């Protein structure tokens, strides 16, 4: 297993066939947007030195007030991977919000 | 004095008059759509929630 | 039977098709973390030193 670095965003909204996702910042977002567009893949936290990988569907960008920007992405769930690197089919538990989401090397 | 543990695992394929007549159900991992309608149109005390968690079953979770 | 402790929350909407709850603090969220997950169940009370049973279907976090 090995390492994932710097996390992008967090969790807002969990759900059996739904996850959405919310961004920190834009520079992120200009960085990583080759490894951010649909169909590609993303890792979410699970507790317990878990993993769970994830699919996109749909991604957003609202105007902010007091131009500036915030990002939001849509997520499918497919299957867990443990600590080792073992992926299995099926997930048995869901995470929660407040869990970080890490970009897939 | 005779019973039947009928199995499958493309149920929509088999003659409904049987089915008809089964009590208690099982059932696992499912991702055929299909199937999924025409269970769903039978099960008699399926809730919303659960009809959402087949496609999502790990292995021997049933 | 047992005692339960501490409540983490409280209601603010009622049906007989779905239940609302809304939490106190940052911090019990943080600390029971591990079982506010989907799938799992709660109890509510309803006078009368009776409960009720139920699920978990959707969280969110404004």
């Amino acid at each position: 297993m090995p390492d994932l670095g710097t996390p992008i965003g967090s969790v807002t909204d969990s759900s059996p066939s739904l996850i959405r996702i919310e961004i920190s910042s834009a520079e992120d977002f200009e960085k990583y947007k080759s490894m951010l567009g649909v169909g590609q893949y993303l890792l979410v936290a699970s507790g317990n030195n878990l993993y769970l990988l994830a699919s996109i569907t749909g991604v957003r960008a609202t105007h902010v007030e007091r131009g500036n920007f915030r990002f939001q992405i849509d997520t499918q769930p497919i299957g867990t991977l443990s600590e080792d690197g073992e992926f299995s089919r099926g997930s048995h538990s869901l995470p929660v919000p407040t869990e970080y989401a890490y970009v897939t090397p | 004095g005779v019973t039947l543990m009928v199995v499958s695992q493309r149920p929509s394929e088999v003659s409904e008059t049987i089915f008809s007549q089964c009590s208690n159900f099982i059932s696992l991992r499912l991702t055929n759509a299909v199937d999924q309608t025409y269970v769903k149109s039978l099960l008699p005390d399926l809730s919303a929630g659960l009809g959402d968690l087949l496609p999502n079953l790990a292995q021997g979770e049933f």
